[PDB]
């Protein structure tokens, strides 16, 4: 493939560096057409740039945390992080989030790894070894109460069992209700004067819950789970402006009140270098 | 000039003729026949009285007012005492059989009413006490009269709740099982075939009944102005492709 | 020795994974296969079987009377039902079809809605049911009913009627526990013209309603139902 | 590929992809067809 | 395939809306009957609805506990649970037994994992690593009376080994005495006036037993074992209505005594929506 | 029982490696793709595009 | 080798190699040829 | 395989169930020696008593 | 495929599928037919 | 290096599983084997012997 062709001295009538860019195109102008050029070959494909390798790496996408201690006495085991949840979205971290959002709508199938690592911050003979169950309670499954509940049975509800200090792997196919995910969505549920503005009324997808298998110890706990996601087998639609303001929510657009300029001022003049 | 309405069935050297009839079930699309060699396991010959078993018993009749709740009869214990069906059912080990099942219930064109019939192969009850308790033998082997929902709760017994089908299911939901209606303005009586249905090829036909046949008023009766305020419902039961197995001294069974 | 590399996710036990296992008992030999009626492969096959509709749920405990409709002789433009379509709950939720719904996530398809006349023989009536597809209110009269899906139905010799609710949707799926944005419409019935018994008659007459799928039908991603529940094991 | 000698030690089924609801939802004698009279 | 066919206006004599439900059909009525409709194809198969998916995940059956401790001076092993048992069952827990009693006979091999993690409970200087051994007695054989009987030689009686906070698993063929396993029986062992009544009867498949190998450390640990069952090859007969009433017993149908009403009472008339 | 020997990076976990892993949702069936316009497959095509410069920057 | 039944659960998909920036870069609806003036 | 062959009623000079056991042998009678049987199929191998079945566990 | 050398650390053997007892239920040095007298 | 995932039983000892293992005697000759009358293959075999049976179990 050439980079560039060979071109000489022009003296033409056939001008292609004018244009009139209130037409809305951009004119595949190159070097050769206003200097004198050599050939040169590209030498590249321009494969690390695409959609599939820029979205296709894991990128962290929650960090939770649960304990095991005794729940005796407790009222609820929810608050008491016997047991958390991550209602799922990817819009929690905005590393990931930036990525995405350069697109209006996207459809891939994901992998998930979990990794989960143990802290034990006050006194302790030793380090236990706990199993940890993950469950995707399915929106309209019942929602486990307590940690050891029957919820926690999941027949009909994937779930994985891994330890503490190990990662947990897996894919899940895209399961979007349309044929993409709405990265943006003006719209609203339905017709109402109150209903919430946004996509975080599109993506309700349930939630995960995670657990620790094992009873308590004498010491007590604390197990940090951080979940990654992978996109493969991507396809995106209609590229759109990359997010300029920090982000202030899941799920809407907004940004934050007395921000600050995001284009860098200039020491100097227009014509300074 | 066939009608779906009218229909004669006849076995053996009994026949029954319907003339407001609604077509006929032949549960899970299968009609009765004999056990063939490849499913065979015990290595005796059969026994297959043919026409003096496979002919028409008529169950004696049950009055449908308007607070009855529903009856439940269980096969082949229905049939323990009708002519030589009965004789071989006590004396051989093991049986099998399918049956032609007619319930009948005319009215006029004044009334209204509903009754659901429904088959549902084994219809393990449960006990009104709850917890373990078991329902006793001789509760679920009520014979000709059948059990009456409508009837108290006793000991050992079965419960007789309606919207729970003797079991902890809804009363909506019989209608995956094979079943036909009778509905006084459409129908008079409901038919269905049963193939024998069983995890083995042959049982004994006294420690296990292998289906309960179920007539529930749904639609209540409602009879015209000044009319009785009640119909008799009758169950005529036809033992089909009956073969017994494994003849001996006769059976001996509790109460 | 072949060298190998573990992935992440090694030692998972994760319950929806098939593979191959030691079978415990090497060389044992199951029981033959004998026939039986009645196979199912599919749960698509028995969501098309119809079941009954509790659709009279006003009462207080479960009774065998809220699977009856009552209607009124000589009532006239008047409004016999009205329910939403939320398959997963309210009055669908124990029939067969709201009760397999409920191990899936998403639905799609038609449903058929029928209506069994129990009323006697020498009376007649005409009745119109009415689908309303989501973005309007439920119809509060057979005028605003009736500019939607609609059948007008005659009383007869044949019994039933079967009314079908259309695939009506913009996204291809919806969700069976209800949700807004997802939310599939509204069902009701009128007196088209009214219930007249014949003499020497009287009273309510009840209309039997029954719930099943069309072939047309799609459910996915399964999970856990919440009709089941627990607090300590069972034991014999 | 199986690695071990039993049936039961392979794994799940594949489907059916049989699916007839006739015995369940026609289980009738004579056969009724859509759109003639249900009852002649 | 097509979901939907096209149709247009109808004005005929041939009604295919006008039926006879008492006949116990339910007549293949669509959309394309009474309204107009326009083609679209399904784009879908009916995979995840085989009941081989429906019954193939694991689901947890059982949830037992042994301890490792000093037997010095215990009259009763099985009693201080040096080793417990359970006198196999799928009916203990209800999540998956709903599920199964959507049919009457079922038949299938099984998948096994079985999940083991410790706990230490009160002061131990160590998490020690312990080795668990689950023994299938079949019925007619030696009951282990102890924790280090002869029974646990287990020379005729398959037997596996793994450790505590691992899992192990292995399948078993269908040992069904008959064609297929009996989700409901209505009969009973033999024409008896006081014999049981159920499948209790006919699900007598002896019973599995744990115990943890190891010798005694000077801490006591709690082991808790969560047994898993998947359902391969799966077979199933004649569909019944679902479970509406809760449980109270393996094996048996009953419902419990003043439940509560399982249709969800309307907020308003039978007119509201 | 096949003979291995693991190597050194066993049990990492790299955030860009590429393998297989078991599905979650087996037998799970996805929405059909409908068409939509504006595909992008490389971020090449996209910077093809022209877009203002604040080139006054002085504000 | 796919050791997986199921689509999801294959690697990453390989180069689209199909890049096409004139939806972007040239969505007129009169076509334009570099060289001939912008507007005629 | 047959299990066990058809078989009906003997009126037989040739009885196969009398024997002498002082023989040492253990004569190979059937059901359908002295009884009338019906045809049925083995359906099983005898795998699982194999010797090699049997000690190797 | 057996991935070692000697021939004990090949897996379990397979079903004889040999089967004769005769040699335990009829040792007997003259033939002794069903049916026929056992004492001549 | 070939990636690999170990599964769920991975490290159990089952007594009636049936792999290959190392020879501790690589290439040793076992003794030749000679006829010897009596071969059993079966328990089917034997089970068709006819014993006697205590029926006069009063003692
Ligand atoms: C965008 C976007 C993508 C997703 C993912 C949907 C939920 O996917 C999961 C499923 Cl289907 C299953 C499991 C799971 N099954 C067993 C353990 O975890 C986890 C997730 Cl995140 O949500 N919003
Ligand atoms: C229904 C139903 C299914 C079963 C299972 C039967 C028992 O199956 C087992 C066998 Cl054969 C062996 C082992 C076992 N062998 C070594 C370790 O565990 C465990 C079980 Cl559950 O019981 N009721």
């Amino acid at each position: 493939t050439v980079a560039s062709i060979s071109s000489g001295p022009k003296h033409t009538q056939k001008v292609p560096i004018l244009t009139a860019n209130e037409t809305g195109a951009t004119m595949p102008v190159l070097p050769s057409d206003s200097i004198e050029t050599r050939t040169t070959y590209m030498h590249f494909n321009g494969s690390e740039t695409d959609v599939e390798c820029f979205l296709g790496r894991a990128a962290c996408v929650h960090v939770t945390e649960i304990q095991n201690k005794d729940a005796t006495g407790i009222d609820n085991h929810r608050e008491a992080k016997l047991f958390n949840d991550w209602k799922i979205n990817l819009s929690s971290l905005v590393q990931l989030r930036k990525k995405l959002e350069l697109f209006t709508y996207v459809r891939f199938d994901s992998e998930y790894t979990i990794l989960a690592t143990a802290s034990q911050p006050d006194s302790a003979n030793y380090s236990s070894n706990l199993v940890v169950q993950a469950m995707y309670v399915p929106p309209g499954a019942p929602n486990p109460k307590e940690w050891d509940d029957y919820t926690w049975q999941s027949a009909s509800n994937p779930s994985v069992f891994f330890k503490v200090g190990d990662t947990s792997r897996f894919s899940v196919p895209y399961v979007g209700l349309a044929s993409a995910y709405n990265c943006f969505y003006d719209g609203y549920s339905h017709d109402d004067a109150e209903t919430q503005y946004g996509i975080t009324v599109l993506n309700h997808m349930g939630s995960m819950a995670f657990r620790i298998v094992n009873e308590h110890d004498e010491h007590k706990t604390l197990v940090k789970i951080r979940v990654y996601h992978r996109a493969k087998h991507v396809e995106a639609w209609i590229p759109r402006a990359p997010r300029a303001l920090p982000y202030t929510s899941i799920g809407r657009t907004n940004y934050p009140k007395n921000t600050e300029p995001v284009i860098k001022k200039r020491k100097g003049d227009i014509k300074s270098y | 000039g066939y009608s779906d309405r009218v229909q004669q069935i006849t076995l053996g050297n009994s026949t029954i003729t319907t003339q407001e009839a609604a077509n006929a079930v032949v549960c899970y699309a299968e009609w009765p026949e004999y056990l063939p060699d490849v499913d065979a396991s015990d290595v005796n010959k059969t026994s297959k009285p043919d026409t003096s078993v496979c002919r028409f018993y008529t169950l004696d009749s049950k009055t449908w007012t308007t607070g009855s709740k529903g009856w439940c009869w269980k096969l082949p214990d229905a049939l323990k005492d009708m002519g030589v069906f009965g004789q071989n059912m006590f004396f051989h080990s093991l049986g099998r059989s399918g049956y032609t099942v007619h319930v009948q219930c005319n009215a006029t064109k004044f009334h209204s009413g509903c009754l659901l019939v429904v088959v549902i192969p084994e219809h393990q009850l449960a006990s009104h006490e709850g917890g373990n308790v078991s329902v006793k033998y001789t509760f679920t082997h009520p014979g000709e009269r059948g059990i009456d929902l409508s009837s108290a709760n006793e000991v050992g017994g079965p419960v007789k709740d309606v919207v729970y089908n003797m079991n902890g299911t809804l009363l909506g939901n019989l209608l995956i099982f094979p079943h036909q209606f009778i509905n006084l303005r459409t129908n008079n009586t409901a038919t269905i075939v049963i193939p024998y249905i069983n995890s083995v090829p042959i049982d004994s036909m006294t420690r296990h009944n292998n289906v309960s046949l179920m007539v529930i008023p749904i639609a209540p009766l409602t009879v015209p102005t000044g009319a009785t305020p009640s119909l008799p419902i009758t169950v005529t039961i036809a033992p089909m492709c009956t073969e017994f197995s494994g003849i001996r001294s006769k059976s001996i069974v509790p109460q | 020795g072949l060298p190998t590399t573990t992935l992440p996710g090694s030692g998972q036990f994760l319950t929806t994974d098939d593979r191959q296992s030691p079978s415990a008992l090497p060389n044992y030999e199951p029981t033959p296969r004998i026939h039986i009626p009645g196979k199912v492969h599919n749960l698509l096959e028995i969501i098309q079987v119809d079941t009954l509709i509790p659709m009279n749920n006003t009462h207080t405990k479960d009774e065998v009377n809220s699977y009856l409709i009552p209607l009124n002789a000589n009532r006239q433009n008047e409004q016999v039902f009205g329910t939403n379509l939320f398959i997963g709950d309210g009055v669908f939720k124990t029939t067969l079809l709201g009760e397999i719904v409920q191990y899936y996530t998403h639905w799609s398809g038609s449903l058929r809605f029928s209506l069994m006349y129990t009323g006697p023989a020498l009376s007649s009536a005409k009745l119109i049911l009415a689908y309303t597809p989501p973005g309007a209110r439920g119809p509060q009269d057979r005028r605003e009913a009736m500019l939607g899906t609609h059948v007008v139905w005659d009383i007869g010799l044949q019994s039933t009627i079967v009314m079908t609710i259309p695939w009506t949707s913009g996204v291809q799926f919806r969700y069976t526990d209800p949700d807004t944005y997802t939310s599939a419409g509204f069902l009701s019935c009128w007196y088209q013209t009214s219930l007249i018994l014949p003499p020497e008659t009287t009273g309510q007459v009840y209309l039997l309603s029954f719930i099943s799928a069309c072939p047309d039908f799609k459910l996915r991603l399964m999970k856990d139902t919440q009709t089941i529940s627990q607090t300590v094991a069972l034991t014999e | 590929i199986n690695y071990y000698k039993d049936a039961a030690s392979t794994s799940s089924a594949g489907q059916s992809l049989s699916m007839d609801p006739s015995k369940f939802t026609e289980p009738v004698k004579d056969l009724m067809l859509k759109g003639a009279p249900a009852l002649n």
